[PDB]
């Protein structure tokens, strides 16, 4: 939330002090989460290695 | 056999006879504190050109004392003492002698001999690597890295 | 330990034996404040030729006082003090000695060694980049950007 | 903060101990007047060769007074005071010392470095512009202007 | 034989006549103590430019003792004493003479000629050996050995 460059706003209002927050989940639950994403979210590569003489 | 700031300063004062057993003169307290803080400042300045040589500094807000352990190696004692004498003599307005200057230069040269680097310039980075090294075609090993 | 203008001025006065703690005769505070003023103007003038070394100046209206801190590191103390000594001996109508001149030159050379930085000449701006840099896909430039 | 001709003259006198505050307890108003007049004349002379540096001359016709403000930045005062000292030392018949000469030389050299211009070499005017500069589409013509080029069009004579 | 440090110090004093056996006035013990101390600092520094020459040091942080055996050959004592004298003259407020300087230089050169190095630089390692040396399949030797790094399967990069 930039008041000098409004071009890059990505949220309705600024996170001011005293705002209400919460944590999603349970106290100490353990689970195996599902996932969802776009193609251009993460990227993976494998570096080839050099031969030792 | 560890060195001390008091020992190094006393060596410098005896070397020009400002205070020594050969003469009947005895150390004045004011001369010793001046030697100690001048030595500390000279080492702080030396941290650049000759390079780090192992001096142990005084922890902040605490003044250095003649009984503190300097931590310097024994072999650097003559060089450090002669440099201290050269930057000390102006206090009593004495004039260095040619033999003193020659000894100081010899000690400085001997100290500097042990700190040479010769950085040994490396390759360029786009220099081709020959076919005699049998490079790996997929890897980016057809050319020299030539960086950090 | 924090360096102060008063400490620098006292060091400069002591190094040529004009006034010191051990002396039985001492100089009026008028001389001390004249010395600190000379330091202030000299270091303000130093903003052009040698460069910036982190010195802190008086905040506009306020005059400089010896008790305040200059902010310089311990390394530059001898350089600053020796230059102030060379600029202040004429006030008492004296002549620096060759050893003092040599020491001041050595410390000033150390200061230049610390401050030195060398530039790099960028490409002209109409210099072709070459087909081997993949200017069709990998790089958007057919010619080097030039100075920024 | 503020630079005063009186303090410049006092610095010039003190730096050679003609009238100091430690050795001697005397300052002479005749010396002060001579010093300020010499400073005024020297600045008037300097207005041409080294170039203007921001000094302010006395408006009207009344003589300058030491309490006035010079307007010089504090980074020039050492050079100004040294160059003044060398000029006025003949009156007390005191010859200068090599250390003073060296200090004045370094201060003047620093001022010279601060006041450099190093102008560049403009094009001749009949030198052709290359065919690759795309004239008839860009603002460029076949040839370089050789004079300051038109910036507006409302004022076209210059 | 023994060639004690105190003997070397007394030699250094004698060749400048600070105090000898045929002298009514002699030096006090702490002068000899400082002489031996400076001797050992100089010899410890001598482990850089001239190199180790067989000096024996005090192990177990004991203060230097004048009557301990230095462990140097007798063919070094003049050089050591002359170099010690040049460092110690200032303490007695005296200056060296041309004959003493020449003798010290001659003895130092005599010591130097006994510790030559001649590093005799090697061949590259990619320099081919000729076909006339009759190299073999098993012992390699088709190219001259070089630095020959010892590469371990572990620690591949280094």
């Amino acid at each position: 939330y930039d008041t000098t460059n409004p071009q890059y706003n990505s949220v309705s209002r600024q996170v001011e002090a005293g705002d209400a927050v919460s944590v999603v989940g349970t106290a100490s639950q353990t689970m195996k989460p599902n996932l969802f994403y776009n193609k251009f979210f993460c990227g993976l590569g494998s570096i080839p290695l050099p031969k030792l003489h | 056999t560890v060195l001390t700031k008091g020992e190094i300063v006393l060596f410098a004062l005896r070397k020009f006879a400002i205070a020594s057993n050969a003469s009947l003169t005895d150390v004045e307290p004011q001369s010793i504190e001046d030697g100690v803080n001048d030595l500390e400042d000279m080492m702080s300045e030396w941290m650049i050109n000759p390079g780090d040589i192992g001096y142990a500094f005084a922890t902040g807000d605490e003044q250095p004392l003649p009984d503190d352990e300097s931590g310097l190696p024994r072999k650097y004692k003559h060089a450090v003492g002669y440099q201290l004498l050269l930057r000390m003599l102006s206090d009593y307005s004495l004039e260095p002698t040619p033999q003193v200057l020659s000894n100081a230069q010899r000690s400085y040269d001997a100290l500097m001999t042990d700190t040479l680097v010769v950085p040994s310039m490396r390759r360029r980075g786009d220099f081709p690597v020959g076919q005699g090294n049998k490079y790996d075609v997929f890897t980016s090993d057809r050319y020299y890295p030539g960086d950090l």
